[PDB]
RNA sequence: AAACUUUCAACAACGGAUCUCUUGGUUCUCGCAUCGAUGAAGAACGCAGCGAAAUGCGAUACGUAAUGUGAAUUGCAGAAUUCCGUGAAUCAUCGAAUCUUUGAACGCACAUUGCGCCCCUUGGUAUUCCAGGGGGCAUGCCUGUUUGAGCGUCAUUU
RNA sequence: UUGACCUCAAAUCAGGUAGGAGUACCCGCUGAACUUAAGCAUAUCAAUAAGCGGAGGAAAAGAAACCAACCGGGAUUGCCUU
RNA sequence: UUUGGGGCCGUUCCUUGUCUAUGUUCCUUGGAACAGGACGUCAUAGAGGGUGAGAAUCCCGUGUGGCGAGGAGUGCGGUUC
RNA sequence: GGCGAGAGACCGAUAGCGAACAAGUACAGUGAUGGAAAGAUGAAAAGAACUUUGAAAAGAGAGUGAAAAAGUACGUGAAAUU
RNA sequence: UCUAGUGCAGAUCUUGGUGGUAGUAGCAAAUAUUCAAAUGAGAACUUUGAAGACUGAAGUGGGGAAAGGUUCCACGUCAACAGCAGUUGGACGUGGGUUAGUCGAUCCUAAGAGAUGGGGAAGCUCCGUUUCAAAGGCCUGAUUUUAUGCAGGCCACCAUCGAAAGGGAAUCCGGUUAAGAUUCCGGAACCUGGAUAUGGAUUCUUCACGGUAACGUAACUGAAUGUGGAGACGUCGGCGCGAGC
RNA sequence: AGGCCAGCACCUUUGCUGGCUCCGGUGCGCUUGUGACGGCCCGUGAAAAUCCACAGGAAGGAAUAGUUUUCAUGCCAGGUCG
């Protein structure tokens, strides 16, 4: 809703700021298994339900 | 078996009174020291239609004998009863019809 | 490389002041070129200096509350220990060593004796 | 029509965000978190819900100043400073 | 433009502009961004040059 | 007769069994006793030169101080005085501190980043208005202090 | 009139204290049914699970208003047995 | 007939640090020797782990003892008021 | 249960705690609650410079490696099925 | 020799994987597309132009509430998704973007929820909301050790929550961005709260005059207490007036 | 100001200069607001914050000078969230 709660634009927020994908030095460090972000998040495929 | 009807309206949810338009209770004045040593006498300044009641209720105006101010009272009106209407209140009051004797 | 808490230990609390709004200054100054470069971490040593010079004037501070408060109960609770709080409840070695007069003259007069059996 | 159509009629959140646990689970009408109770001071726990014990318990979080209560034991609770031998 | 704490006020972003850079303030605007942070747009007095000044910052 | 179907083999596929590995689990034994109003457990939001997590931390924010070791960190960049030294390090130890918003959560409220009261101070020609800064204001119960209430009640007044 | 006593109050009075978490083990309260009985009602499951209150490193119990009937033993707890 | 409390140095307990042996000699295979063979050493240490393949003897450790540091403490062992 | 230690005729990634991995995670549900999958290149990235065909992905060569019948769809690489 | 989580074809067995079916069913509602050029490796589907059509104002338009949460805008860009395609995209990657004294929230109370006091209950907790309570704060100063007690007087509702559609102090035009606007710029206003000086008004009949009156004016003392009004109100019918069309 | 036009300028930031922006009418029209009425009810169709007025007459007040800040003008500020 446009109006809205401070509350629920924070957690947007931190929701936008997570919908990242990795960075890629982070593959390259020594014993690294990390391949790709799985908490990766998009509007259509699942809702946040906060 | 179930709960019935008669059974289910004494925990009063949906089955409580609607009280919203309703202007007041309908109650007699305080039995102070006038009712019971001589009258009062009040005014009656409108006959008002009450929300889920049949009769008219009166709005009738005393003064408190011993603070400077005007206790409104709501009184069920009487047949004949009108509009600057002096009510008489009390022990000593005449035998008239609207009168709380 | 940064300060040193040994040569900021020696300073007053007004030096100590300055140096720290100076330090501000310096990290302000960097966090507008932050932004214009690529990159940047000689912001860390100034973040660090902040921290050491206002944990020196923490306890600056902090050691004069204490010498207010020397040798005389009822200070603060921030200067007190924090033990546990269940310690800190408990009966103090002098409240759990009271006995009475009839357990300290039975002590006295019979305790427990040191004794072997060869002979 | 108590299917796809009554689901269109869906859009009045019942739970919001608790401030105690964050999890949208208090009921804006109750005023009442479903999971930890809040506004009531104890925290909703039941021992036949073992894995929701286990999924909100001790060592699930931070252990903020628990975790250095062991070291400070084993130290002894000791006061002061080291003394640069 | 300036970025300001999610706690400062307007009250408190004029005086700190006053303090720091030495100018006049006419208004303060604010606005939290999706980001979760504070956007403050301070107009200063007709006096003042905010383009003089941001080259004094050290940005432009 | 070819194509097609079927069967077998070789190679290539599909798939991820078997084999071999194991910074994990499970069970037995031993030792110890240590959460919190001095604000716990938990939660939310943030914090890195380049991080979304996990881990760590709290506007002193992957950390400050102290002590020890004694020259690293590392994916890249950068840094060098930090190298025969009060000194590197995502080091270890850890006794001093910081510890946002919260939470038993404590000024009142909370589906609000809402609404107050008191003290000190600063500013705006201000005991009163506005704002900034710092410090406070829960409930029950105990000990005590002060101020009081009650023809409950004693004495003493003229 | 003055000053006490008694009982009851108010204070952001001076100092403190309780709450919540954890809860394997511990002290209590409360309290089922599935099940077994080849059915079922007492019974059994069980003075169990679930629910509630309350602690510590152990808790509890404990120095006999005990056991006995012996040529008598001698706080409590636990094991072997009975 | 018999008696109390303090100090000091030790011991007791806790925690922690550090020091304390002997081959990397020869040939073959192999990408790599920690494999095979030859000659040896240490062993109150041939437990375990690591290192380019099964390593006592390469490294950490292990074993045996030693030298410290910081605490708690009234348990006792001496000395002093 | 917590902290700290030592062991096993235990299990060995469809096993063993649900979880050997960013697991009470992702995800589902209004909610109470429910709840996964997923380990292994090689000693060392030495993770394929360069040529050529192609819009490119890729291919063919070349090259690294003991081995590309180890090429981040990576140990071995079964069967169904092709 | 010891030991057992020891032998699979079945259990509408468990988990995972794979077939035939099969390049098969099908990808047919919502009137409808066509031509050229540009781009590009590549165009039935992208862009532009031209044409032909539809929604037809109880719209396929312009805005909003809930809900969603960045889907908005730009640049780059096609391995996956968009059940054909794809150079396009609500996709992918990288960034930018939401400016208020006047709009809402905030405040009020509604139905109702819910502390305190007290009372129940082994108890988690229940009742109840003005109650069987010693349940508070409001004006003016007096003193001028001096800060604010005592001097006075007043007053008795007795928490709090509960509406982004009810109530409610106060803003408009024009312009501006890739994307923001009753929020930004310009200009022109208004309300509240607080300081305050001048002018004006009033007074030697101390707290104004006029009007027969209805009433009028630039103003033209006024505490406690009390009263009254506004807030504050259904639905339908026709008639009248206005505004926009 | 905005709108509609004309004229003269240019790699260009690009404009610059002139004009008009007037006077009416109509209606069981549409929509909407409002007013005064009428009809309906065994239905008579919220409350509070908040603001004003009145009654009263406490108290305070002038003449060589006072009182008034519901008149006018002037000064400052207007937070948080969306
Ligand atoms: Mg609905
Ligand atoms: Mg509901
Ligand atoms: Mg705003
Ligand atoms: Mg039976
Ligand atoms: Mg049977
Ligand atoms: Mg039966
Ligand atoms: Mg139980
Ligand atoms: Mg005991
Ligand atoms: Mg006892
Ligand atoms: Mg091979
Ligand atoms: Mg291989
Ligand atoms: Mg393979
Ligand atoms: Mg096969
Ligand atoms: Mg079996
Ligand atoms: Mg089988
Ligand atoms: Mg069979
Ligand atoms: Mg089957
Ligand atoms: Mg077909
Ligand atoms: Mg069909
Ligand atoms: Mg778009
Ligand atoms: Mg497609
Ligand atoms: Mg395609
Ligand atoms: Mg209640
Ligand atoms: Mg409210
Ligand atoms: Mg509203
Ligand atoms: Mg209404
Ligand atoms: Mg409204
Ligand atoms: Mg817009
Ligand atoms: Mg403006
Ligand atoms: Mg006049
Ligand atoms: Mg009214
Ligand atoms: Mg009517
Ligand atoms: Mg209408
Ligand atoms: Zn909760």
């Amino acid at each position: 809703a446009a109006q809205k709660s401070f509350r629920i634009k924070q957690k947007m927020a931190k929701a936008k700021k997570q919908n990242r994908p990795l960075p890629q030095w982070i593959r390259l460090r020594t014993n690294n298994t990390i391949r790709y972000n799985a908490k990766r998040r998009n509007w259509r495929r699942t809702k946040m339900n906060i | 078996g179930r709960v019935i009807r008669n059974q289910r309206k004494g925990a009063g949810s949906i089955f409580t009174s609607h009280t919203r338009l309703r202007q007041g209770a309908a109650k007699l004045r305080t039995l102070d020291y006038a009712e019971r040593h001589g009258y009062i006498r009040g005014i009656v300044k409108q006959i008002v239609h009450d929300s889920g009641r049949g009769a008219p209720l009166a709005k009738v105006v005393f003064r408190d004998p011993y603070k400077y101010r005007l206790r409104e009272e709501i009184f069920i009106a009487n047949e004949g009863v009108h509009t600057g209407q002096f009510i008489y209140a009390g022990k000593k009051a005449s035998l008239n019809v609207g009168n709380v004797l | 490389a940064g300060v040193k808490a040994y040569e900021l230990r020696t300073k007053s609390k007004e030096q100590l002041a300055s140096q720290l709004v100076d330090l501000k200054k310096e990290l302000a100054e960097l966090k507008v070129q932050k932004l214009s470069r690529p990159s940047l971490p000689k912001i860390k040593t100034v973040r660090k200096s902040i921290a050491c010079v206002l944990t020196v004037i923490n306890e600056q501070q902090r050691e004069a509350v204490r010498q207010l408060y020397k040798g005389k109960k009822y200070q603060p609770k921030d200067l007190r220990a924090k033990k546990t709080r269940a310690l800190r409840r408990a009966l103090t070695k002098f409240e759990a060593s009271q006995v009475t007069e009839k357990q300290r003259k039975k002590q006295i007069a019979f305790p427990q004796r040191k004794y072997a059996i060869k002979a | 029509g108590k299917g796809t159509p009554s689901f269109g009629k869906r859009h009045n959140k019942s739970h919001t965000l608790c401030n105690r646990c964050g999890r949208r689970s208090f009921h804006v009408q109750k005023k009442t978190c479903s999971s930890c109770g809040y506004p009531a001071a104890k925290t909703r726990s039941y021992n036949w819900g073992a894995k929701a014990k286990r999924r909100h318990t001790t060592g699930t979080g931070r252990m903020r100043y628990l975790k250095h209560v062991s070291r400070r034991f084993k130290n002894g609770f000791q006061t002061g400073s080291a003394s640069k031998a | 433009v300036f970025q300001v704490s999610m706690k400062a006020n307007k009250y408190q972003i004029k005086k700190a502009v006053k303090e720091l850079y030495e100018v006049d303030v006419l208004k303060v605007n604010t606005l939290v961004r999706p980001n979760g942070t504070k956007k403050a747009y301070v107009r200063l007095t007709a006096d003042y040059d905010a383009l003089d000044i941001a080259n004094r910052i050290g940005y432009i």
